[PDB]
């Protein structure tokens, strides 16, 4: 015979072991495989498929309502629209996007992002509101003026429904300390912030009120790793 | 209160994120005690707990075989430290044939389910049970109905193609003199993991098994 | 100003005809490799392959979307339907087109989603919907919680499904083309479905001196309609 | 109330009615109890059980190499969950050997008839028994005598040359002072599986094991 | 039939089907009748008028004594719901 | 020696197994096949 | 890691029972289980060994799991900017590596038992950076490399 | 099968053994190695 020597953990079972196994069924021939269309291979290619934000933060929305930030002509110039945190795991308007779900998945993720707003008022409504870029520990802007003296678009609605932001680079974990109990949570990198540059005009059969709704998605370049438990329902306790 | 700290995340490749990753992680799928029903019954399903279950619902199509492996542990009741070195007995049931009803009847030597023997003290059983599907790929999601007759119109979202099994274990040992409590890990590990038309993560809480109800909160 | 003309129907549209394939797939038909270990079909390119519209919809300020589920939709409606009442196994694709009628001075966006094996829920209750409620025949179903897609899922997240945007001062126009969309090669009409195509009013429809409703017209037509042979000669 | 459904059944290939797979699976031939006669002892055969008779009288002629699986099981009666790890032996007698009587008999230690030594707490023994037939293949139906004599006139259907062999199991361990019960299951595996002349499928209930009479229902 | 005894031994069945008629009459005994097959899914036929609407031989038994019907398909299986204990069966796959 | 770990299901005793096992008579010789008269080797000629 | 479990009896023949353990890994971003019974234990995402007392000890591999490129044995920083990390000079949460949590899956048998639980920790595939002067007094606690006399 | 026998010290749990075992995150693509300087390959560097 061959001389074998038992080693440290021979009769272990670890769950994420990857051995071949004793097949149940040698002579099954299971049922062919048939074309399916939308397969998947990666995950990532759920993060860069486009979502809608929940842009509206005004406590008290519900449903439908936190998908839109409403722009009147009671809205004077200039006021702050939204602001949306770029940070996927804490409350705010990116986490209802699919990027931030698949992402609750894992515990690191680098990479660029996507970011699109639409215009849903009437055709000869027309208005200039500003969108602004605020990089990773930078201050908000409070006002028009902080906001056009940093990485902005001067967005004429009016003109085009459609405009497009590409943030260049987010990044974030989960940090735990070695000999402390304080927790300890990813700091913020950056800000996407909305302000009005000229009030919202309209013809006079036009509705006076109009939205904005938001999308958002990563780049090719995004990143995950070191999958983890999703928290989004949990409530279980004792394993049940 | 919270630490607001930050890290240089360096990192690099794709190959974490495959579905075959993804869904290939052995997860624990049932739980089960019983003191000597007088047996272990279980249809094998992927919705038993939520974690798993928001996970595989995901995709609309799944393909998969499936490797269990069965983690029995003893506990004796009122007096010495000694676990009976019992024999364990766990046989796969497919779907097309019948289940057993006691400990000891007759399809427990039935020579076409799959059975396994393994003893208490030896390592966790473990065997693999191929796609044994009739369609190309489970349905997670079944907009439809089994069939036409009232009974069916009362089972929305149940496609009978999609039940994977039974899965019954017992003690062949006759029932010994001192009392003890078998307790039943089952752990699934999907392999040759195939998926399509991805779909909208949950975000609403359960309301039951078979229905996709949604309720508050 | 261009025309989508299917056998004996012809739609006039908007010259925004941008169509979207689902999962970037031709419906196309059953491979012949795939159909030697089932029972062969035939193809009956009949009237089968035409635009079917149903009845226009009204659009209000306070309308939470409307759905329609193939090939239930229709399953009682010409010949197609009188196919699907005469064979016992089918395979088809789809082509919805779904139009709206709006002056300038009207706003709102709607959400043209097709939504596959869309397993419709309910609130606040155990039981199972029955075969009234999601069986809806021609008419259509109507969603109550359109934020969770009536099934507890994100209309947020639905962007992924195979949809397109129809925003009053941009367009009027949506079209999807639906490939066969299941795990069986072919499959039966009259008690499963394989989309679900869905209107939901992302934003409300607002005016001030308009008319205050807007009709949406929806139009589907069978692409490749296969259903099993009624005459092979038993000789 | 059964609900008339249906499935696309697409499915291709022959190599699972293979004969080799359709009689090629272990199945348990025999389940005795003996409390510590005193031993287990039974004539190999195929006919124990109405399933696999009725299975292997599908054909007149099968050829087979014999794979045997002895699964022993202990419980113990009146006061510790300790099972003793006893030794067992099990003895394979060809036809041309005689069959030990009790449980210190001489011929435990023949030294030709081939033994397995094996203990409880270890894996089943298992052992591959060649074709041992005098004839070419084993004669499912014979239609004749043994021989001319009035004696063998009263064995009709029984033919000497069809019978398979004896295994005879015991336990090695004296008796111990606790009071046990030893279950002993064979489990018989064909290998190489040659069969001639298929036959109709038996349709009427058995009404014995070697004359293939048949009764009402 | 012993394909219905051989396939009881299994689950899943698909395939074609053949099927042979012989009339055992006498020599000179002659006439007509019609055999019909009905797809699956579709109607048994009540009548005459019915068969003679669907796929069918018009067999003369007087000439010849043997016919011979070729089944296009025929498939099955066995089922059984995830969650509820009601009893489910094939449905049929038509008529002769 | 060469240095191995036990996997789970190391001793255990699946119905289904494919595995060679050790010969009780090593040198029996059978006896020879002869030829038979309608053999069958697939239980699809049954139903045919 | 290697994990060697022993277990004593109390009060009484001398036949120790054969229990199942559990040794999960669970990564600085993931809960750790708070009782015996809790759900942590089935996460299916931290990797679990299952052993039993009688068998060879357990033994698993955990990866260079650090957030940097290596291991920080020196840290002369805070945590951030909050008078809370004010307190935690050089703790760089960067550096932890997880926590091992091990019970008895077999509930609670009738004897009374102790288990003792001994880690072995043999690092692989080594590399150091800037050689350091030794230690050359007494340490004072485990995370602020005070001294004090001797 | 490999017909196999046991050695003495079989079981055991030497601490200086050298043996590969099994990968607890068999997917986990760890982080890059970045070049930083003052390398140690040998002790003896450090008593020169």
């Amino acid at each position: 015979g061959v001389p074998t020597y038992l080693l440290p953990g021979s009769s272990q079972f670890m769950t994420t072991d990857d051995h071949s196994s004793a097949p149940a069924f040698p002579d099954f021939s299971p049922t062919p495989e048939i074309h399916i269309p939308g397969r998947v291979h990666n995950m990532l290619e759920l993060v860069q498929v486009e979502s809608m934000m929940e842009i509206n933060n005004v406590a008290g929305s519900s449903g439908m309502e936190r998908l839109r930030v409403e722009i009147s002509v009671q809205t004077d110039m200039d006021a702050l629209l939204f602001n949306i945190p770029l940070d996927i795991q804490l409350d705010g308007p990116l986490r209802s996007t699919l990027l931030a779900n698949i992402a609750r998945y894992y515990t690191h993720w680098s990479g660029s992002m996507e970011m699109t707003f639409m215009f849903c008022g009437s055709f000869m409504a027309t208005g200039k509101v500003i969108l602004c870029y605020t990089p990773p520990g930078g201050s908000c802007p409070t006002d028009r003026e902080s906001a056009m003296l940093g990485t902005h678009i001067v967005w004429d609605f009016g003109l085009q429904s459609s405009i497009t932001l590409v943030i260049p680079w987010i990044s974030g974990s989960h940090f735990r300390m070695f000999n402390s109990d304080a927790k300890s949570i990813n700091a913020n990198v950056g800000y996407v912030t909305c302000f009005m540059q000229t009030n919202l005009i309209v013809p006079k059969e036009a509705a006076t009120s109009t939205y904005i709704i938001g999308f958002a998605a990563a780049k090719n370049d995004f990143s995950l790793r070191l999958m983890r438990d999703s928290p989004d329902i949990g409530q279980s306790q004792q394993l049940e | 209160e919270a630490i607001q700290t930050r890290a240089v995340i360096n990192q690099h490749g794709t190959s974490e994120t495959l579905v075959e990753n993804f869904l290939g992680r052995a997860a624990l799928v049932m739980m089960k005690d019983f003191e000597y029903q007088n047996f272990f019954k279980w249809t094998i399903n992927t919705r038993s707990y939520v974690q798993l279950r928001r996970k595989f619902e995901l995709f609309t199509y799944i393909r998969f075989d499936s490797e269990i492996t069965i983690v029995p542990t003893i506990r004796l009741y009122t007096s010495y430290s000694g676990l009976p070195n019992l024999t364990l007995q766990a046989m796969f049931v497919p779907v097309g044939a019948p289940t057993p009803k006691s400990q000891d009847s007759y399809e427990w030597q039935s020579a076409c389910n799959p059975s396994v023997f393994f003893k208490i003290d030896d390592p966790p059983a473990r065997m693999t049970i191929p796609f044994m599907c009739i369609n190309s790929a489970y349905g997670m999601f079944y907009d439809g109905f089994a069939g036409f007759e009232k009974t069916a119109n009362g089972l929305y979202g149940i496609n009978p193609a999609n039940t994977m099994g039974n899965l019954c274990i017992r003690v062949v040992n006759a029932y010994q003199p001192v009392q003890y409590t078998i307790t039943i890990r089952i752990y699934l590990k999907p392999k040759h993991i195939k998926a399509w038309v991805p779909r909208p993560p949950r975000t609403m809480p359960y309301m039951s098994i078979a229905n996709t109800n949604y309720t508050g909160h | 100003v261009l025309q989508l003309k299917l056998g004996n129907s012809a739609i006039v549209t908007q010259e925004a005809a941008n169509m979207c394939c689902a999962y970037g797939e031709w419906p196309s038909y059953l491979p012949d490799n795939e159909a030697t270990a089932i029972d062969k079909p035939t193809q009956p390119e009949t009237s089968t392959d035409r635009f079917y519209t149903l009845k226009s919809v009204k659009w209000e300020g306070t309308s939470t979307g409307w759905w329609w589920k193939l090939p239930d939709a229709l399953n009682q409606t010409g010949m197609f339907g009188q196919n699907v009442q005469y064979h016992y196994l089918y395979r088809s694709g789809f082509l919805c087109h779904v139009q709206c009628n709006a002056t300038k001075f009207h706003q709102g966006a709607l959400l043209v989603v097709a939504i596959p094996e869309h397993q419709l829920g309910k609130y606040n209750t155990g039981t199972s919907a029955s075969f009234d409620d999601v069986m809806k025949g021609k008419t259509g179903g109507v969603f109550t919680h359109p934020y969770v897609l009536d099934d507890g899922t994100s209309l947020a997240c639905s962007l992924i499904f195979p949809h397109q945007w129809i925003n009053l001062r941009t367009n009027n126009s949506a079209t999807i083309m639906l490939p066969w969309m299941n795990c069986a090669p072919m499959d039966f009409a009259l008690r499963h479905n394989q989309w679900t195509l869905a209107i939901i009013p992302v934003v409300p429809l607002n005016t001030s001196g308009g008319t205050t409703m807007v009709p949406i017209t929806v139009s589907i037509a069978p692409m490749c309609c296969e259903f099993n042979g009624l005459r092979n000669a038993i000789t």
